[PDB]
């Protein structure tokens, strides 16, 4: 276990400390059953982090600041393919504005790629064909 | 369909632009 | 004419419906099941995974006794779980899946989510979604004659 | 209480009403606990309405045409999070015909985010994709 | 003509039930519910003992509060208790008798078999 | 397994056939898990029948003309000690008529002994 | 605690020394959540004791040699007002032969009275 974090037996605890993105350690042990990660300033996960522990149980993540948009799809991605659903009932958002107090597994794609787009809606092929539209004007 | 339609028109306007440098 | 599954031996009680056995014929799918079967026990069979969707055509399905298979719990099995944790919860500590080996060391109900078929939303990475695959090409086109 | 809704103390009933996706009350009051919604045409659920009551103990909402998708996605999950799970036996897809007659709570999360098919449901412009790199190779 | 209990309200709603607010009307006796009555409230009040097989009439019930009632909990008060085993559990951690001062100690689930009047079979010689 | 009535795998269905006090099988399979009994005339189940069966989860005991004195609780005290009580809600004294329509699982033993002294 | 039995705080054990009739204790003291008496040679158990305990919550009392006659009456009538019945699903009597291995709390007055009097 990693110098923020505290091993105890099977258990981790990484929680309560503060802990913010730059600071959260890379990896966890792999044999790790149950991580409490409550009263951090953690914005949203790290893409990988919570889905290559074999015998994670239940990860308690209440009591953090989660942003619930583009990068926090990871997260909850992983949400879906738990068993046991009692240590996720209570899980917040705090921002952005629009999306203030949203329970975190009951959150749908678009909601969360609202925020995410700056505001080019519809753009599942349009971000490069603006550009090349302007570039192709730009030649000829 | 719809999703494609915003840019429906925006790949045959650029593509026309092209057309008119060709 | 009766609607009994050829490798099966099935019987009608009057108050009770249509109670089927299929245990130890070798089964490797899901044979003809009818449409009144109340009682369906595939104990001790060759079975690999069930079809998604197999029951919800059979409304009356109160009881499912399925233990003692060669699971081969994955995606493809989540709808036998969510099936059992919804009807016979008990049933989900005493049926086990057996491959992958990894998965194949307890039963289906005490297993973490990573060794039950870590699948939950499948976040592919965007290079796919054939956009970017012709953006890519688009800026292709302004390497040729700009 | 909405008026299209008829309201008696906790209880909302907005059943057999020919309400739809549009017509929804934007939000139900927050002390309700139980809300029934059977024989309407609700394709879906708005998200963000079921998750802002959290009083809800029971919700019917059998007997209307679910449109099993990426927006239905907000509902099944407050599907898996129930402890009784009684009334939930007789949801069935209506639509879409890769999916007729499958049982709401059975789905997993792989079938509905691929009815909102991301490359299949776009490609009337895959000819216009053949367009740019064929008149690209005009220009070029 | 309405059933309604004539210190009560009554709204029926199209698709579940007669719901009947009986709260705060200070009553003694349980009115004389309709034979159709589904969800029933019955807080507020100064009820003293539910007579038994009240509710053995009304087979559409499913919802009934309780609460804000000075219950002097007795042997005529089991068959209450054995209702609310059996359709809604979660009210035994709710519901407190206040007679006698023995047994005003805590809501009805957790009970003792004595300070619940602790009858079972009474022996008589 | 019981002649009088029918008999498939680990159930029994011994319902709707008129079955009564005497012509009652004296015993079920140690296995059974149900046994459905609708639909008889069971005055009151003889003592000794639901403890021989230690695997009976649910029991279809609906329909039926009970009794209600000291012949009956035996069912009732089985009644009390039970997980489940889904099919144990419309189960109605029929005599004496000074218990009638009374719903068998919220009786305490003391009016089941009323009738009998 | 008397001297037969032991307490331990709150709860009283009894068991697994062998008690019986004569060596069943008077009493017990008031504040008693929890006893114990498994593991002994007790035939039934005298009136007025189990419902001496204001505070009893649990009363164990598997694994005796329970015999089913008119001594087992007060056990039984204090066993049905009792709002659990978790604890109480594995007692067994062992006489009269009539009744090998029938369950206590599914018994009848009418036959703890039959195999009384002659
Ligand atoms: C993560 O969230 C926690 C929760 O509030 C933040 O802790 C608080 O951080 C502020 C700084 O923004 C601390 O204020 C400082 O307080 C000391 C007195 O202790 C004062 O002398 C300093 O001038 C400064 O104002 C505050 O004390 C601290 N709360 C506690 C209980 O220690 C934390 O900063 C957040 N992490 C970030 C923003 O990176
Ligand atoms: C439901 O229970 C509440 C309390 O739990 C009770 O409501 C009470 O109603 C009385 C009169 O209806 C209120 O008395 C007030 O007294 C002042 C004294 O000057 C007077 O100015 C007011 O006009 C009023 O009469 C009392 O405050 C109120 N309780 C509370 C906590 O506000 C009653 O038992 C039930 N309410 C019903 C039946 O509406
Ligand atoms: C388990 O399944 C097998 C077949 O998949 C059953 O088949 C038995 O096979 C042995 C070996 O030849 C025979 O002696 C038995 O007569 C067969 N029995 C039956 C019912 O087919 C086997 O019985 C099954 N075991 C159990 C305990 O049900
Ligand atoms: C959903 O709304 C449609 C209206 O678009 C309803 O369809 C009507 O059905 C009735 C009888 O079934 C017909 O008489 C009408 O002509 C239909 N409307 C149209 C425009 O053709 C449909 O019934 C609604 N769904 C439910 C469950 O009520
Ligand atoms: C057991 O109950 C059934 C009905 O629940 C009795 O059936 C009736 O029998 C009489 C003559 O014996 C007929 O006249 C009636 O028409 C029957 N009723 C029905 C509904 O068919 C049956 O008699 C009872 N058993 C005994 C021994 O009397
Ligand atoms: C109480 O019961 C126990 C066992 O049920 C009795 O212990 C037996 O005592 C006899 C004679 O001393 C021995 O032959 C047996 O071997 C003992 N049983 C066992 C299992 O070892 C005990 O005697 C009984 N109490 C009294 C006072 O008789």
């Amino acid at each position: 276990c990693p110098a923020p974090c505290s091993c105890a037996g099977t258990l981790v605890d990484c929680g309560r400390r503060g802990l913010t993105w730059a600071s959260l350690p890379t990896a966890f042990p792999v044999d790790t059953t149950e991580l409490v990660l409550t009263g951090n300033n953690l914005t949203a996960l790290p893409p990988g982090l919570l889905d290559a522990l074999p015998a994670l149980r239940t990860a308690h993540l209440g009591a953090n600041p989660w942003r619930c948009d583009c990068r926090l799809v990871p997260l909850r991605a992983w949400l879906a393919g738990r068993p046991e659903r009692a240590p996720y009932r209570d899980l917040r958002c705090v921002a952005p504005p629009a999306l203030r107090g949203r329970l975190l597994p009951y959150l749908a794609e678009d909601e969360l790629r609202a925020a995410c787009a700056p505001g080019p809606l519809c753009w599942g092929a349009l971000a490069a064909q603006l550009a090349l539209l302007g570039l192709g004007l730009l030649h000829a | 369909d719809f999703c494609c339609l915003l840019p429906l028109g925006f790949y045959v306007l650029g593509l026309f632009w092209l057309l008119f440098a060709s | 004419t009766k609607d009994c599954p050829s490798p099966c031996t099935c019987r009608a009680l009057e108050t009770m419906g249509l109670w089927v056995d299929c245990r130890g014929h070798g089964l490797t799918a899901l044979p003809a099941l009818p449409a009144r079967t109340r009682h369906l026990l595939l104990a001790n069979n060759s079975l690999q995974s069930v079809p998604p969707g197999a029951f919800d055509h059979l409304p009356q399905l109160q009881t499912l006794d399925v233990t003692q298979n060669p699971w081969h719990c994955d995606c493809s099995l989540t709808y036998l779980r969510l099936w059992l944790e919804d009807r016979t919860p008990e049933a989900l500590l005493q049926v086990r899946c057996a491959s992958p080996s990894l998965a194949a060391h307890g039963p289906l109900g005490r297993l973490t989510g990573y060794q039950l078929g870590s699948c939950g939303w499948q976040l592919q990475a965007s290079w796919v979604r054939p956009g970017v695959l012709w953006d890519v090409a688009l800026v292709a086109v302004a390497a040729l004659g700009l």
